[PDB]
Order: structure tokens, then sequence, then C-alpha cells
């Protein structure tokens, strides 16, 4: 509902990665400083700069 | 006998995987 790119990423943020957990859930995981969290970072967002 | 489903830490480290 209401296709536009106001909060889209897409295939997870840039670094991150989409791992299947133990329990099936799939959590995020980001490459820069090896930190993985179960909360969504890619969601947790709506503003920026340009 | 689990009942705890969210223990607290997060998902399996990079270094782990």
């Amino acid at each position: 509902g209401s296709p536009v790119d106001s909060n889209d990423l897409g295939p997870l943020p840039p670094g991150w990665e989409e791992r299947t957990h133990t329990d099936g859930r799939v959590f995020f995981i980001n490459h820069n400083i090896k930190k993985t969290q179960w909360e969504d970072p890619r969601m947790q967002n709506v503003a920026i700069t340009g | 006998g689990s009942t705890l489903p969210i223990p607290g830490t997060p998902p399996p480290n990079y270094d782990s995987l």
C-alpha cells in the first residue's frame, strides 16, 4: 500500500545480511564491525539528509 | 521445559558463524 521510496531498502541495509535463526526467525547481521541483532535496523529509520 | 522464548542475548555472532 502506497508504493513509495519513503522507508524501503529491500535486501537489508549496506553490509547487512539476512540470516536464519535456530528458531526460524531471520535476524539481521552487519559486516562492518561483526555485530548482529534481533531488532530490525532497516526498519528503524524515518529521516535522512540530502 | 523451555518456556523462556527470548533470553535476551542477540543471535549467533559472525565470529561464531
